[PDB]
């Protein structure tokens, strides 16, 4: 199979910026290379087919070019409706293969995370389990680290993190760290701390509580 | 205009069978060679099956060949994909797609110009399990201030997805629902909502979590303390 290679999986840019996505084929596919666009929970859309032919409805600020083994997709005036994942695809050799995709981020100003810590609920305690949740919402850039300390002592066992894709309204990110314990080990301790290190503050944002 | 809608997706056991459907509109179905393409949990697009006009020839990659079968009903405007002997590697979002042109001399012929929303196939021996929903309320002296964040913990369910709304959708702004993490073959995600400290506890915020797989709906009113 012809291998489709996009050299970066993530790309960052500003509104009004010239974006360029590269795509390399392991073989000569001549001009048979298409470009697709796909938003997070959405359908796949054809942008350009053959090497540089736009599909109806696609803005002229999208342009493709390349022949043989090296292709590229250029966006001229990045708009926030251009924040999607872009795939390259060869249509001439069986089986037809796609590239890994290039997810395009948008740039904005630095935002500090709003940190909120929550204790286990009486309902979950009722089940012999106990999860401490921490929300770190609306921050930029995406680079952030979290530290859990149970009675001054760090901890990574039982900790789980999840991230949101870039927000549509404010282009920020959000994260959730959940320290799950056993009801019993939860009660042989008093204090629980949620620490956030971010490009903004120099000193962590600390959210703690105790029983 | 042009419509493609996949159907038949669901939860299957390894080695099991499933049949998919694609109803079409806005074009002469009988003029096109129709295909199936799947997207992988790793966001990886892969070809599945192709069929020409007249259902005379069908193309399958070595990944699906000998197990899947593509067919068409030109009178019903429907395309099918019989899947058999399924493995976990077949877990994916399956789409039906239409080429850009029925004419091989047109370069749009070598492109898929229309896809459907897709239908989800999960091949697992794991069991359909309803979610437990826990209220996340602040505690216990930090009542400051401008805004307050509430949340709902949706825990130990299978399969995906779970739908989470706040106040029956009345609360759209300030909502953050996170991707589920797998843990003991059971999913867990979290949802946060931010409201002025004025409309809470005064006035009500409640999380509504729907899990269609187990036909479950849970309403969790967030109460102080
Ligand atoms: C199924 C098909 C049509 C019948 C003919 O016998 C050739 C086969 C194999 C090759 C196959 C065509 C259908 C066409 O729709 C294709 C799927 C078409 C492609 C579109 C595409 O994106 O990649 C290929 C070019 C050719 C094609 O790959």
């Amino acid at each position: 199979d012809v291998q489709m290679t996009q050299s970066t999986s993530s790309l960052s840019a500003s509104l009004g910026d010239r974006v360029t996505i590269s795509c390399r084929a392991s073989q000569d596919i001549k001009n048979y290379l298409n470009w697709y666009q796909q938003k997070p929970g959405g359908t796949v859309k054809l942008l350009i087919y053959y090497s540089s032919t736009l599909l109806s409805g696609v803005p002229s600020r999208f342009s493709g070019r390349g022949s043989g083994t090296d292709f590229s997709l250029t966006i001229t005036n990045l708009e926030r409706e251009d924040i999607a994942t872009y795939f390259c695809q060869q249509s001439i050799t069986l089986p037809p293969t796609f590239g890994g995709g290039t997810k395009l981020e948008i740039k904005r100003a630095d935002a500090a995370p709003t940190v909120s810590i929550f204790p286990p609920s009486s309902e979950q305690l009722t089940s012999g389990g106990a999860s401490v949740v921490c929300f770190l919402n609306n921050f930029y850039p995406k680079d952030i680290n979290v530290k859990w300390k149970i009675d001054g002592s760090e901890r990574q066992n039982g900790v789980l993190n999840s991230w949101t894709d870039q927000d549509s309204k404010d282009s920020t990110y959000s994260m959730s760290s959940t320290l799950t314990l056993t009801k019993d080990e939860y009660e042989r301790h008093n204090s629980y701390t949620c620490e956030a290190t971010h490009k903004t503050s120099t000193s962590p944002i600390v959210k703690s509580f105790n029983r | 205009e042009v419509q493609l809608v996949e159907s038949g997706g669901g939860l299957v056991k390894p080695g099991g069978s499933l049949k998919l459907s694609c109803a079409v509109s806005g074009f002469t179905f009988s003029d096109y060679a129709m295909s199936w393409i799947r997207q992988t949990p790793e966001n990886r697009l892969e070809w599945v099956a192709s069929i020409n006009i007249g259902a005379t020839y069908a193309y399958y990659p070595d990944s699906v060949k000998g197990r899947f079968t593509i067919s068409r009903d030109n009178a019903k405007n429907t395309l099918f994909l019989q899947m058999s002997s399924l493995g976990s590697e077949d877990t994916a979002m399956y789409y039906c797609a239409r080429p850009g042109s029925p004419y091989e001399y047109d370069k749009a012929y070598y492109s898929m110009a229309y896809w459907g929303p897709g239908t989800s196939v999960t091949v697992s021996s794991a069991k359909t399990t309803p979610p437990s929903v826990y209220p996340l309320a602040p505690g216990s002296a930090a009542q400051t201030n401008s805004m307050v964040t509430l949340g709902c913990l949706v825990k130990g369910y299978f399969p995906e997805p779970v739908t989470v709304t706040w106040n029956s959708g009345s609360l759209s702004s300030g909502v953050h629902t996170f991707p589920a993490v797998l843990q003991s073959d059971l999913y867990t995600l979290s949802s946060s909502v931010t409201v002025p400290s004025s409309p809470r506890p005064s006035e009500t915020v409640t999380c509504n979590v729907a899990h269609p797989a187990s036909s479950t709906k849970v309403d969790k009113k967030i109460v102080p303390r």
